[PDB]
């Protein structure tokens, strides 16, 4: 394990979750952590000085104890280990980079986007914005066997980058639901309200559990097939903001560590599928990523001048929960102008 | 005797045993939401 890296991104993971819950509190929440660090990572990558500083910072590494050296070799590893061949769970993940054909790159931007990212670079006509978008919306179709269609709606004809992560999950679990077991059952969206779902069902399950007394929810972990697995957090009534409040990785390892093996004499869980896309800008901004979208942007190590500057960063996530497994994709796009 | 029931807002965090990745993260508050 990278020890380093994992504290990075899952400290990471909770802070996105933390403002996008405070964006839209009343909504459904599905995204990937590792895809959106990745992709930022990738463009830190081409960053210096303000810009690349932010971006680290932002994806909490603590720069006194590494380096942006160091950082991009983890990513490699991440990349490498995440992409190797399996037998029992399907999991890919992919970097691209779109580039207009008269963009002059530095070749050693080039090189080591390869190199560490696995990052071809794709030339890319963006004044045909309907022919650019359906370029890249179909390289992220490809990487999610059909998933996330949709990744970029609009296109600027003036975009000069485009920088794209995906992610492409597809598990079975260890002990599967049956499908006769699974039944129309009341979900309250409140003390008062309810919707009607498939409702999943296991009996006479073995699996480790913890109750948080202290935080009103119990924590169960459900295995896949594979070195996937799941921490499902089943807040008391009411008390969905208050464990989101505690979310934090201490909160997540003390979690894994209280887990002990339980007999549970039946486990619901609704059959769902949910999706949900973002504009990442703003959250970016209150992380601290902030020159990289100004006429401050420093990305000259992309190009050799700082000419280059974000417009957008955008994320598209879906989760399908059913009897056989699960099915979970997600791609991140970073739209690049010039400056 | 014990009997676990999402029935309920919960949330999911989907995580790779190799690299401690969190590969998703999701809230759900609705599965039929629009
Ligand atoms: C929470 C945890 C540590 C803190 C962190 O940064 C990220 C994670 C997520 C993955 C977690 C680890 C860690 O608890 C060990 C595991 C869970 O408890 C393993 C076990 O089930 C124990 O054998 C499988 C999944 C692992």
């Amino acid at each position: 394990v990278d020890r380093g890296l994992a504290s990075a991104n899952v400290d990471f993971a909770f802070s996105l979750y933390k403002q996008l819950v405070l964006k839209a509190p009343d909504k459904n929440v599905i995204f990937s952590p590792v895809s959106i660090s990745t992709a930022l990572a990738f463009l830190s990558l081409g960053a210096h000085n303000t810009t690349l500083t932010e971006i680290l910072k932002g994806l909490k590494f603590n720069l006194t104890e590494t380096s942006e050296a160091e950082i991009h070799q983890s990513f490699q590893h991440l990349l490498r280990t995440l992409n190797q061949s399996s037998d029992e769970l399907q999991l890919s993940m992919g970097n691209a980079m779109f580039v207009k054909e008269q963009l002059s790159l530095l070749d050693r931007f080039t090189e080591d986007a390869k190199r560490l990212y696995g990052s071809e670079a794709f030339a890319t006509d963006f004044q045909d914005s309907a022919a650019a978008k359906k370029l890249i919306n179909d390289y992220v179709k490809n990487g999610t066997r059909g998933k996330i269609t949709d990744l970029i709606k609009d296109l600027d004809s003036q975009t000069m980058m485009v920088l794209v992560n995906y992610i492409f999950f597809k598990a079975k679990w260890e002990m599967p639901f049956d499908p006769q077991d699974t039944h129309q059952s009341r979900f309250y969206l409140s003390k008062k309200k309810w919707v009607m779902v498939p409702m999943m069902s296991l009996h006479h399950l073995t699996i480790p559990y913890f109750r948080d007394e202290e935080l009103s929810c119990t924590v169960v972990q459900l295995n896949y097939t594979g070195n996937a697995s799941v921490f499902f957090i089943l807040p008391d009534q009411d008390k969905m903001e208050e464990v989101e409040a505690m979310l934090s990785r201490e909160t997540l390892a003390r979690w894994g560590d209280s887990l002990e093996f339980r007999e549970i004499g039946e486990l619901y869980l609704p059959k769902f599928s949910i999706s949900r896309d973002y504009n990442l800008n703003d959250i970016l901004l209150q992380l601290g990523i902030e020159e990289a979208f100004t006429s401050k942007a420093d990305l000259s190590g992309i190009t050799g001048a700082r000419n280059l500057a974000v417009s957008q960063v955008v994320h598209k996530a879906v989760l399908d929960v059913f009897e056989e497994g699960t099915e979970a994709s997600a791609a991140t796009a970073v739209k690049i102008t010039l400056l | 005797r014990t009997i676990v029931r999402f029935n309920r807002p919960f949330l999911m965090i989907i995580v790779d045993h190799f690299t401690w990745s969190i590969f998703f993260m999701s809230k759900v508050t609705n599965p039929k939401q629009a």
